RNA sequence: GGGGACGGGUGAAACAGGAUGAUCCCGCCGAGACCGCCGGCCGCGCAGGCGCCUGCCAAGACCGCCUCUGUCAAUCAAGGGCGAAGGCCGGGGGCUAGAAGGCGAUCAGACACCACCGUAUUCCCGGCCGUAAACGGUGCCGCCCCGCGGCCGGCGCGCGCGUCCCGCCGGCCGCCCAGGGAAACCGGGAGGCUCCGGGCUCUGGGGGGAGUAUGGCCGCAAGGCUGAAACUUGAAGGCAUU
């Protein structure tokens, strides 16, 4: 209900008992009902398989990556979000990965990840279009819509508050050490405004 | 390039003339 | 490479024109079991349970089984039919199939 | 006592610097610009002549009896001709008594280069 | 025929409301979601979108993960090829 | 070598000079002296000079044969500081810039191939080679240009000579093969059957990857003079 | 009228050609129009070459000679006298003046 | 010159002035016709069977020996191809160009070639229909072209 | 890591960079463009255009041919596709260069050229645009066409024999005899044409007004395509000579 990404019920054998365990996995694009998936140090290299990040070759797109080994899923678990394997330090057993923000983190090669890019990709591309398709969207998630702008609220409800004209009246940028009730504007803003060429 | 600069002035006048036409449409 | 690909295309066309051929799995298994089959051509798209079952009956009747590129539609286009054709059996061939074991 | 002197010639200023064979540690450095007050005179060989004379005293104090010569222009997308002070740089060292070892071009020439300043019409001076 | 002359073909429902830019983007996104993509296994163009991220062949009955408004997204298709070329290289 | 013995400038008021020695295959092993700041808090001088890269000419490395291969240079990187003397391993080779320029001419076709070779040891190296065409003796026309069939055949040929020459040999064998110019020679004989060719020389060979701690490889490279083989 | 039948460009069967740059102007000129000279000259000044060679500790080390190609635009070349405005009859000659150095 | 190309090349076979069985000929007209049928059973396109007779055997021109052209001989035995071979070869070329284009929508040059080959198919087809070699019903369908090959 | 006062820039300068150690040297990494020298009277392509490596995929002209077909052809309103750059609209990415924008010199002014910084853009992907001095300022198919040279491909003849000699065909070119033109010049045509007729499409009819007005269509726009008149005027133009 909450996720815009499909989840897949994959049934593995139970090594401890006689049962077949059912595990809910993020479904990478192309996973098909009936697909056989292999998990482990000796796992193969097909979209779907879960194998230690070190084992996966550099350049592969991988999803549901583990920040630290045996965390059972941590990074790249949203729609169309993938993590790229940048490099493998053999001496430090540390593997660099580009998270879907661009930022690079070093992860123990022992950590696990799933080969593939998560499904439901290109979802943001569709305009929501109506307020109603937004209401139906956040019903599944928390009560965080509709949003009232703070400059519409009276002085007592929001720090932006209300005067004879709707204005913030003070710099939106607020200090990092602002107390709980004070942090309402843009926080720790290194820069503000639409400039361009921001790749520098 | 006087011919080029002349067609830029014609294009400017044609933009202003069409915009003024629209105000009174 | 494509010199051979043309030969496979010309054998299929000439079998369709002259010779007896069966389109589909139910017809294929019935013929393979009775040994009517001379060659079996299977599309890559054929289901992976069907592929392993035909392969065994073909081993039992000692009848060669080959994979035709991929997609039943592609086999279908080569047999000249719009409907998909997973398994084509060559019972008899108007153009000798030297590519029986291509 | 072999060492290598990399001589930037280029234009605008002349850099005469003697270093270890690795290039990691600089035995000595001097610039044509330091010697001349006027900015235009900085690439000129007279400024450079006074300049490598000063460097010779510092380098010969630190051994460096023999040097190898690597000379480079602006290179990259600019000039590719050594320019002014480069000819003086070997000559002044020869006056000093430093012994030449091998001479080479260190121009940073570009395979498939990036665009250079000026525009299609060029510097319309 | 030609009931609607312009790209208002699937956007006739939205009416005058929503603006041309929105509708223009929807005309491409909704045309693809409604369309029947080919089944990788069925080999029939009967795959249809059951839900965002879920596309089901109406012949095989197989359900396959895919993009929200298209069975195969271009980034996934590139990765599918990259993974195949990297596996065959590691073999 | 001046500061350790006596007075030199403020930086070199506390500095040392360490002898640098090249591999066994070369006639004059000593390369030169390295300036290095004396031992400090974490900056142990020997650790500081562990990975310095020297550029030696083959004429300097193997003197008395300067006229041949005066252009060819070898980049060598220290791997060990034993005996107060830096011991270096081969990390790169390139022909000089003055020669690279003299290699190209109008009315000639240039073939450059890059082929990364996994050696019989740990090192992985890319061999960059160059070849040019030359006028046949009769030459009614003035241009040494060849049809595509010669171009493809010749480039296929170059890869093959490296395949059966530098493809499966260890780094000490490679150093002897690039120094005596043996592998460069092999491409020419193969090319000579294929066409009229000039300048068929391996221009550059770079260390793409180094097996960690090639100390054992530096024993064979430096002190296996007895195993010259 | 047509001052030059080659139209100022050695462009035949081409339609479009690659682009190059005036060394000093940094102008953009089509490759066909560019003057294009190849100059091979000593790395050191020829006047100082003999002394440098004698000082060169290396036995039989030839002085390295720089090999470079200089390309200028028509405007750039006329000012730098790389090529000279010539009479209508003299334009038709295509042979280098006073006989590449 | 070529209809869709600006080339003016002239590589043309020139048939012999004297239309006669070769002096070294040792075969009857019926013998050649019986041989032709065997190659027709093999499915070899009519141009190829003429090349085979000229190179594998030594009949330079079929009209010179048999007294009829190869396609006329095929028609007599009803071993003629349903589509005249010339149209079939362009239709097959169009099918391959379409297949390559289906993988690549960015090959703008390939689309250009497809328009010309398809235009040639349409132009030739109209002539065959007027001649009555092919049915008035014939129409070129890109969708059915691959099936038409069979 | 090094070593120690400037560095950039220029026509001279000045601004921004330097003891928070710059410039400079050496290794190392990241990022994106871009295919250097070979590279052209080289070539390919329908033009626009096209140059790293290894593949992969369909092509294309040309030549060779005693292969097949038997007028299936030519040129083309409408109609369809393609179309440098800049621009646009959704997505990326972002080094460099860089319209705008900011600065620093100059000058009477400079707000322009030259320097410095820098956004859109350049690059990619899906669309749109539909224009260039898009030129070779020369439509296309057809024939005849005077010799002399080069170059590219295919083929043939001959001999010492070599990427030789001589052709042929298709191109890419230079010089020209005739001829032509108002000439400049074309001469593989701009020749064979006042002794004017091979075929077929497009456009032009003194200079402005004016590619404007208005109407239509097309475009998200920018604009494109079509397109006047009233009126004014005795010149406008080409190529050569001094």
């Amino acid at each position: 209900r909450g996720r815009g990404a499909p989840l897949a019920r994959v049934q593995f054998p139970n090594m401890r008992g006689e049962g077949r365990v059912n595990e809910l996995f993020i479904a990478p694009e192309g996973m098909y009902t009936g697909q056989e998936v292999f998990s482990g140090n000796k796992a193969t290299l097909h979209i779907g398989n879960i194998l230690p990040v070190g084992n996966i070759p550099e350049g592969t797109y991988v999803c549901n990556v583990e920040e630290k080994p045996m965390d059972r899923g941590c990074l790249a678990r949203a729609s169309g979000t993938y993590c790229l394997v940048v490099a493998h330090n053999m001496e430090t057993n540390k593997t660099r990965i580009r998270l879907p923000s661009g930022q690079k983190k070093l992860i123990s090669s022992k950590a696990r990840a799933m080969i593939g890019l998560v499904a439901g990709g290109g979802r943001t591309d569709k305009p929501l279009l109506k307020a109603g398709n937004a209401y139906h969207k956040y019903k599944a998630k928390r009560n965080c819509w509709p949003v009232v702008r703070g400059v519409a609220m009276n002085p007592v409800d929001h720090p932006h508050g209300g005067g004879n004209h709707q204005h913030i009246g003070v710099s939106s940028c607020v200090p990092r050490n602002a107390v709980p009730g004070q942090k309402v504007g843009l926080i720790a803003a290194r820069r503000t405004g639409c400039s361009g060429g921001k790749r520098r | 390039m006087r011919a080029k600069w002349a067609k830029k002035r014609m294009r400017k006048l044609k933009r202003k003339r069409r915009h003024m036409k629209a105000r009174s449409k | 490479t494509k010199k051979a690909q043309d030969s496979i295309s010309l054998t299929l066309t000439l079998v369709v024109k002259s010779g007896k051929y069966t389109l589909g799995t139910d017809q294929a298994i019935r013929n393979i079991r009775d040994g009517k089959a001379q060659l079996v051509f299977m599309a890559n798209n054929c289901p992976p349970l069907v592929k392993s079952q035909v392969d065994y009956l073909c081993h039992l009747s000692k009848t060669p089984v080959r994979v035709f590129a991929g997609s039943s539609r592609e086999l279908g286009i080569a047999v000249g039919r719009q409907f998909n054709v997973s398994i084509m059996t060559i019972l008899e061939a108007g153009d000798a199939d030297l590519t029986s074991i291509l | 006592a072999f060492a290598v002197c990399h001589i930037y010639a280029g234009k605008n200023d002349t850099f005469i610097h003697v270093t270890d064979l690795s290039g990691r540690e600089t035995i000595g450095r001097v610039s044509g610009g330091m010697k001349v007050k006027r900015h235009c005179d900085e690439p000129s060989a007279y400024a450079a002549m006074q300049a490598t004379q000063d460097l010779i005293e510092i380098i010969t104090d630190r051994g460096i009896t023999a040097v190898h010569i690597k000379i480079r222009a602006d290179g990259g997308t600019g000039k590719r001709v050594y320019g002014q002070g480069g000819s003086a740089a070997i000559r002044a060292l020869v006056r000093g008594g430093i012994k030449i070892g091998r001479i080479e071009d260190s121009t940073p020439i570009p395979t498939d280069r990036t665009r250079h300043k000026g525009g299609r019409r060029g510097r319309r001076l | 025929m030609a009931k609607r002359t312009k790209k208002v073909g699937l956007t006739g429902k939205y009416g005058t409301r929503y603006g041309r830019a929105a509708r223009k983007q929807l005309l491409k996104i909704e045309t693809s979601q409604k369309a029947k993509y080919t089944c990788p296994f069925c080999a029939k163009d009967k795959v249809r979108r059951t839900a965002c991220g879920i596309w089901t062949c109406r012949s095989c009955s197989k359900t396959m993960a895919g993009g929200a408004y298209s069975l195969h997204t271009e980034p996934a298709n590139a990765a599918r090829a990259t993974i195949r070329r990297l596996r065959l290289a590691r073999e | 070598k001046k500061i350790t013995q006596r007075k030199n400038p403020d930086p070199y008021l506390k500095k040392e000079w360490y002898p640098v020695i090249a591999p066994a295959h070369f006639k004059s092993r000593h390369i030169g002296q390295t300036p290095v700041t004396k031992t400090a808090g974490l900056r142990v001088a020997t650790d500081v000079i562990n990975h310095r890269v020297y550029e030696v000419n083959l004429g300097d490395l193997n003197p008395g044969a300067e006229d041949l291969n005066g252009n060819t240079k070898f980049y060598l990187q220290t791997q060990l500081v034993s005996d107060g003397k830096c011991l270096t391993n081969f990390h790169g080779m390139d022909i000089t810039r003055h020669k690279y320029g003299s290699l190209f001419r109008k009315g000639c076709d240039c073939i450059d191939v890059f082929m990364d070779i996994p050696t019989t040891d740990g090192y992985l190296l890319r061999v960059f080679v160059i070849a040019f065409t030359d006028r046949f003796r009769f030459q009614r026309r003035k241009n040494c240009h060849v049809k595509g069939r010669v171009i493809r055949m010749m480039r296929a040929g170059i890869y093959e000579t490296l395949h059966n020459e530098l493809g499966k040999v260890s780094i000490p064998v490679l150093v002897t093969k690039l120094s005596n110019f043996e592998v460069n020679a092999k491409l020419t004989e193969a090319l000579q059957k294929i066409t009229m060719c000039r300048d068929v020389m391996i221009r550059r060979v770079k260390v793409v990857k180094r097996p960690r701690n090639t100390m054992e490889l530096l024993s064979t490279m430096h002190d296996s003079n007895q195993v010259r083989n | 009228p047509v001052k030059r039948r080659n139209n100022g460009r050695s462009k035949y069967n081409c339609g479009h050609t690659n682009i190059v740059r005036c060394q000093n102007c940094h102008r953009c000129v089509p490759k066909d129009k560019v003057i294009k000279r190849f100059t091979i000259r000593n790395i050191v000044d020829n006047t100082i070459a003999d002394d440098v060679l004698n000082a060169c500790v290396i036995q039989g080390f030839a002085i390295p000679k720089l090999y470079n190609k200089v390309q200028y635009c028509v405007s750039c070349s006329i000012h730098n006298h790389i090529v000279r405005v010539r009479s209508r009859e003299d334009r038709k000659i295509r042979t280098p003046p006073k006989r590449n150095s | 010159g070529r209809m869709h190309s600006k080339g003016k090349g002239i590589s043309r076979s020139a048939i012999p002035y004297t239309r006669a069985p070769a002096p070294w000929n040792k075969y009857t007209p019926e013998d050649v016709c019986e041989q032709i049928c065997k190659l027709a059973k093999k499915g070899t396109p009519p141009s190829r069977i003429g090349l085979i007779l000229r190179d594998q055997f030594a009949i330079g021109q079929v009209k010179n020996v048999t007294g009829s052209k190869i396609v006329r001989i095929l028609k007599a035995k009803g071993l003629a191809p349903e589509i005249p071979e010339d149209l079939y070869c362009m239709i097959k070329k169009a099918v391959a160009i379409r297949k390559h284009l289906e993988r690549s929508r960015r090959d703008k040059d390939s689309k250009f070639r497809l328009i010309l080959v398809e235009s040639r198919i349409h132009r030739l087809a109209r002539y065959y229909r007027q001649a009555r070699r092919l049915p008035p019903t014939f129409r070129y369908k890109s969708d059915q072209a691959a099936a038409l090959l069979a």
